[PDB]
């Protein structure tokens, strides 16, 4: 079967994607085929304010979709965040380490 | 359920999608309820429609809802503007945010 693997973009925290003390951060996971794709946070040890989205679909028939994760900005720059992306169909795997701007 | 206004981050292309000749802006819409949002862009202060694409909102742990639109645009088209915003509509409130190049 015709597949296409994903390339994987940071969402970089920033001042600009934090709010009082919580930064938000993410990766984006473009142009894949088919679905699914399963996104994770430092290989299964974040979970708490994770959130990824479904994927949409684009008139070129490739999927994206995102990830994201709220944590404490104190946090950044001392603790690692990756997102490890996974396309079974491909047999490929991603992991992007997420850095702040 | 009690209602909850989205939390609204906005996300610039990253500089690895940038160099890899692309540009995508993705805004990240969080914690809300009802499940109902309308997202609109704009470049400066002009609305935008070429190249939105927008997740149906999706039920996340805390019981409420997530949601990512993105904004697929050339990098010179990103780099020739003064900003880019993401306006989201929810239950009588919108909510902007803005980032520049």
């Amino acid at each position: 079967a015709s597949t296409k693997g994903p390339s994987v973009f940071p969402l970089a925290p920033s001042s600009k994607s934090t709010s009082g003390g919580t930064a938000a951060l993410g990766c984006l996971v473009k142009k894949y085929f088919p679905e699914p794709v399963t996104v994770s946070w430092n290989s299964g040890a974040l979970t708490s304010g994770v959130h990824t989205t479904p994927a949409v679909l684009q008139s070129s028939g490739l999927y994206s979709l995102s990830s994201f994760v709220t944590v404490p900005s104190s946090s950044l720059g001392t603790q690692t965040y990756i997102c490890n992306v996974n396309h079974k169909p491909s047999n490929t795997k991603v992991d992007k380490k997420v850095e702040p701007k | 359920q009690p209602k909850a206004a989205p939390s609204v981050t906005l996300f610039p292309p990253s500089s690895e999608e940038l160099q890899a000749n692309d540009a995508t802006l993705v805004c990240f819409i969080s914690d809300f309820y009802p499940g109902a949002v309308t997202v609109a862009w704009k470049a400066d202060s002009s609305p935008v429609k070429a190249g939105v694409e927008t997740t149906t909102p999706s039920k996340q742990s805390n019981n409420k809802y997530a949601a990512s639109s993105y904004l697929s645009l050339t990098p010179e088209q990103w780099k020739s503007h003064r900003s880019y915003s993401c306006q989201v509509t929810h239950e009588g409130s919108t909510v902007e945010k803005t980032v520049a190049p």
